[PDB]
């Protein structure tokens, strides 16, 4: 109980579904007193 | 039809343990599970609705989470009266269906 | 110039023959870009090759 | 809020039966009502649902054509007309109410249950 | 996961030899790596261990001073430098990795071995 | 250097027989022996780690027990593929050492 290398490995194999490997993307959204460089587009209306 | 499959179908654990019950839907219903506790010989009791909201009178140890297709029912610390059969149930569209059931027994 | 946290650059390039001092001529400077730095700027350094 | 069920008993295969669920303790006429059945020792199986006004009625796969759900908002009573009964229809049948616990009303949920009544489809005497 | 060895053969007593163990199919750089020998007809005798980073190095008592284990995490290869070879050092040498079941990370177990290479210390032609 | 001694060094038994192999440590490691199976000419296979827990892919007939300095490798129903040399191995402290091996032979 001394040391315990923390970087153990998940074993991914189809035999594993609660243990089924899933690829996750996490979005974090924030604004701080600057122009919102992220925007939502608006289409052209015929003039 | 939207199919909901629970896993495991059964599990043995002791009082105070942390348990996890999963219900997976054939299609994304995105917030529409409902978790019930059923005891033998009596009608089920609702636990978690919208898959993440705790129903009044149910202890705070019960917790549900997830959206879409992957969902979890969690009881943080088991007590003797929590050993029972738990069903997930979708409400996204008709016909409404249930999971096949998850039985929690004493180890 | 830094306005409202928006860093603004106005530029103008002109050919000159008086190498000693600034010519007695009028030139109008037009904007290049606007950028969000937004700090308590107190100094700036020129960089020379 | 109380849901009193009745109409159970022994029925020979192929005959018909009507189940009743008397509603009290809430405004019945504004809620959908569900039937849920539980085969002996088996899991829950959704049976039939009726809109508040009885204009909309949906049934599970196993009971289309044979089962008819009905409503009486004057007596606040729910009925389930079961026809062409067979051995697999033996189950403890529950009436159930839609319900939604708080403001997440976009959940439309499930709630309080009746006590359940046993229906046995058998030719035994 | 593959552990292919090479470098064995016949050496006259007292000279030096280098064993090589190429690893593949896993992350080489974060695992401890072992050598184990088995002379013809006798048991398995542990030889040497090197840390994932090549800093921690231990050897069996009979090989202390003469045998040197090494590592190249770039080519994912394990080595054992043999020096002052003698008759009792004639053996089949295996390279192998620590490995664990993960849930049980209180064991630091053993797992996949190399196929083994033969080292024979003899002055015969 | 902790010494591991296996007893017996070899034994003769028949298919289906209940087979017992013992490993004794010079000092207590108390849960840290690992058992291996080796066929002649091929690398050993881990069977039991932590002296009581089974490797994935190993049949349930293989069971490990014991604690401290007395440990046991047991095969409930001896099979034709179980005839081989079996080694205990400690991982409590460095350097790592092996038992001499128990050869299971055909009676
Ligand atoms: C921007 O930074 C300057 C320092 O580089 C700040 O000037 C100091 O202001 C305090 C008052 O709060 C004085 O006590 C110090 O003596 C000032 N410094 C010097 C060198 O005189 C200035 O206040 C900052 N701007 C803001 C808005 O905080």
């Amino acid at each position: 109980f001394n040391c315990y290398f923390p970087l153990q490995s998940y074993g991914f194999q189809p035999t594993n579904v609660g243990y089924q490997p899933y690829r996750v993307v996490v979005l974090s959204f924030e604004l701080l007193h600057a122009p919102a460089t992220v925007c939502g587009p608006k289409k052209s209306t015929n003039l | 039809d939207i199919q909901l499959t629970q896993s495991p179908s059964s599990l043995s654990a002791s009082v105070g343990d942390r348990v996890t019950i999963t219900c997976r839907a054939s299609q994304s219903i995105s917030s529409y599970l409902n978790w019930y506790q059923q005891k033998p010989g009596k009608a089920p009791k609702l636990l978690i609705y919208a898959a993440s909201s705790l129903q009044s009178g149910v202890p705070s140890r019960f917790s549900g989470s997830g959206s879409g297709t992957d969902f979890t029912l969690t009881i943080s610390s088991l007590q003797p009266e929590d050993f029972a059969t738990y069903y997930c149930q979708q409400s996204y569209s008709t016909p409404r269906t249930f999971g096949q059931g998850t039985k929690v027994e004493i180890k | 110039k830094n306005i409202d946290g928006y860093f603004k650059i106005y530029s103008k390039h002109t050919p000159i023959n008086l190498v000693r001092d600034l010519p007695q001529g009028f030139s109008a400077l037009e904007p290049l870009v606007d950028l969000p730095i937004g700090i308590n700027i107190t100094r700036f350094q020129t960089l020379l090759a | 809020v109380q849901l009193v069920e009745s109409g159970g008993g022994v029925v020979q295969p192929g005959r018909s039966l009507r189940l009743s669920c008397a509603a009290s303790g809430f405004t019945f006429s504004i809620y959908g009502m569900h039937w849920v059945r539980q085969a002996p020792g088996k899991g829950l199986e959704w049976v039939a649902v009726i809109s508040y006004d009885g204009s909309n009625k949906y049934y599970a796969d196993s009971v289309k054509g044979r089962f008819t759900i009905s409503r009486d908002n004057s007596k606040n009573t729910l009925y389930l007309q079961m026809n062409s009964l067979r051995a697999e229809d033996t189950a403890v049948y529950y009436c159930a109410k839609e319900g939604r616990p708080s403001d997440i009303v976009v959940v439309v949920a499930f709630d309080y249950w009746g006590q359940g009544t046993l229906v046995t489809v058998s030719s035994a005497s």
